[PDB]
């Protein structure tokens, strides 16, 4: 049995829910009903009061991390820091017990904030850092000193794919994907930021997300470029140099990328798996029936198996679920980011930022955080990778120029004309 | 057996393609949308007295990815090409996405719908927009984002389009 009702305060709405459970011993008294008092909506100022309330950690447990991870969609870092300082200095005239309580919470909140989103803190927050520094010295608050310290502290032959062992290729691609995924700033993935990328004035919006997509596109390009005998000269649909290739030779390139993809699957670099798979399933490569005909059945089985993994079926359930010879190879992960971007854009359109009264609709922020939180921990997992750059494979990767879609469609028709 | 209509939605990231999917699939309970579930983009709908399921695949947020759409189109049974009436860029990209799905299908008469979404700053006119749909031998429907007008129309008219195609043998 669960009792649920709403309450209101200063400038915020709260929903209280109490779930009574049955006892351990079947004859024992009822255990105290699990209480939960979550902020539903409120003004910015009210959020900060809820954030600096001592009760919040134990009741509305996900509020603090949710607010810190999503606040850039309705505020700025400097401002949020400002309000925390605003509320602290306002408690200077308060009874000294309550000031000591809130200061403690403020330290806790700001430590966690720095630990999980360090790139939030830069030159922009200098004034707020001074105010807090001065606040702590005036109030006589006695890691406090640790927090201040840590805050202050803030042309390549495409056919040469064959010349490298596939497992080494996968390692090398993972390295590029892993660093970019570590450089990913999750808040930039928020629907209200990423969804507005194409609007004029937003060309340098979400740069860490774009780099993830650009690396995906280089790999897809590499595969398509490599399977065709194709090297890009310029932007023109005819500005391509083509290596002559017999169908069995072209099959080996196909099998090469299938093995690469499988090795990426072994490393759990799902981003690159999907880049390779997509490229091999793209129209100028899917057309090459003679090439596929020369492909070993073993290779086609693996390929089919890789394709089923990244199918759109049942909202990508098979790829969504997977997240949930060699020496000392650390365990990592690189997810395909697109699925997360789809969720966040979709989630951005499902709710308005504000309620009719003008309150910040925190309901939306909690849902957004459920996705942001997950890729935050996948970044933690991603740090378990331990790989070293191979300069030759790297060099081959950088001098590699993807074709345009018009170039790849034209070449595909040259090397294998339609019957 | 039980029919399943698979519709694909194309357009530039800013046409509110997401708003069209959510408003269609979810009515009074749009807030209870879970983006991760397997059911998320599947609705058991009554099309012309016939009991049928629909699947909607939306490229929302994923418009910058290179190869992924080729497999979305191959094979998707229905197609909705969405453009914003207020801008010229997204209406110009209609030509890019039109040939793009044809570069994957050898079918001229494949189930298709050209649609304008989102009037105070409308740069495009209903005369120059109709001069592209009927030239592609395809019906044109004007939709509004938040008003819920012609929302069910575009998803029902396209489902009949592929119902007509599934019969053709």
């Amino acid at each position: 049995s669960v009792s649920v009702w709403d309450e209101e305060e200063d400038g915020a709405t709260f929903t209280v829910t109490s779930r009574q459970y049955r006892p351990l011993d079947p004859l024992a008294p009822l255990p105290p009903p699990r209480s939960s008092r979550r902020l539903r909506a409120g003004t910015l100022e009210a959020l900060v009061r809820h954030l600096l309330d001592a009760r919040t950690a134990g009741a509305d447990m996900m509020f603090t991390p949710a607010l810190l991870a999503t606040h850039r969609a309705f505020t700025s870092t400097p401002a949020l820091f400002g309000l925390v300082a605003d509320r602290l200095e306002a408690l200077e005239s308060y009874p000294p017990g309550e000031l000591e309580r809130t200061t403690g919470v403020a330290i806790s909140v700001l430590s966690t904030w720095l630990a999980s989103h360090p790139e939030d803190f830069g030159s922009e927050v200098k004034g707020q850092l001074d105010r807090l520094e001065s606040f702590l010295l005036r109030t006589g608050y006695a890691g406090s000193a640790d927090l201040i310290r840590n805050l202050r502290a803030r042309p390549a032959d495409p056919t040469d794919v064959l010349v490298f062992l596939a497992d080494h290729l996968a390692e090398q691609l993972t390295l590029l994907d892993a660093e970019l995924f570590l450089n990913l700033i999750p808040s930039q993935c928020l629907g209200g930021l990423w969804g507005h990328r194409d609007r004029p004035g937003h060309s340098h919006l979400c740069p860490s997300v774009r780099a993830t997509v650009t690396q995906f596109n280089k790999v897809a390009g590499a595969v398509v470029s490599s399977v065709l005998g194709a090297t890009s000269i310029g932007e023109g649909p005819r500005e391509v140099t083509v290596r002559p290739l017999r169908p069995p030779q072209r099959a080996r390139l196909l099998e090469k990328w299938i093995r690469v993809a499988e090795e990426c699957r072994l490393l759990r670099n799902f981003s690159s798996v999907y880049a390779v798979v997509s490229a091999l399933q793209s129209s100028p490569i899917h057309r090459l029936r003679a090439a596929w005909g020369e492909t070993t059945r073993d290779s086609l089985r693996v390929f089919s198996s890789l394709c089923q993994i990244f199918s759109e079926e049942d909202n990508y359930s098979q790829s969504r679920e997977l997240l949930t010879r060699s020496g000392f190879r650390g365990g990592g992960v690189v997810p395909y980011l697109g699925t997360f971007l789809k969720d966040l854009v979709m989630l951005d359109a499902a709710s308005k930022d504000e309620l009719e009264n003008g309150y910040i609709n925190f309901d939306k922020r909690r849902k957004e955080f459920a996705i942001l939180s997950e890729l935050l921990r996948l970044q933690k997992e991603c740090r378990g990778y331990d790989l070293r750059p191979n300069s030759d494979i790297q060099q081959w990767l950088q001098g590699l120029q993807p074709l345009t879609e018009a170039q790849s469609h034209r070449v595909s028709c040259e090397v294998e004309p339609p019957g | 057996g039980p029919a399943l209509h698979k519709v694909i939605m194309v357009g530039s990231g800013g046409v509110g393609k997401s708003a069209l999917t959510l408003q269609f699939m979810y009515d009074e309970f749009v807030e209870d949308y879970e983006p991760t579930k397997a059911d998320s983009y599947r609705k058991k709908v009554v099309l012309d007295g016939e009991e049928v399921q629909i699947d909607i695949l939306d490229t929302a947020g994923q418009e910058d990815y290179a190869a992924i759409r080729d497999n979305y189109f191959r094979s998707g049974e229905g197609f909705l090409c969405v453009f914003s009436i207020t801008d010229d860029e997204s209406f110009q990209a209609t030509q890019e996405f039109r040939e793009q799905i044809l570069r994957v299908k050898n079918d001229e008469s494949i189930p298709f719908l050209l649609v304008g979404n989102k009037n105070d700053k409308r740069k495009v006119p209903l005369s120059e927009c109709q001069l592209r749909a009927q030239q592609w031998a395809v019906p044109y429907v004007e939709t509004s984002a938040k008003t819920r007008e012609n929302v069910d129309k575009v998803f029902f008219d396209l489902m009949r389009e592929i119902r007509s195609r599934k019969t053709e043998d």
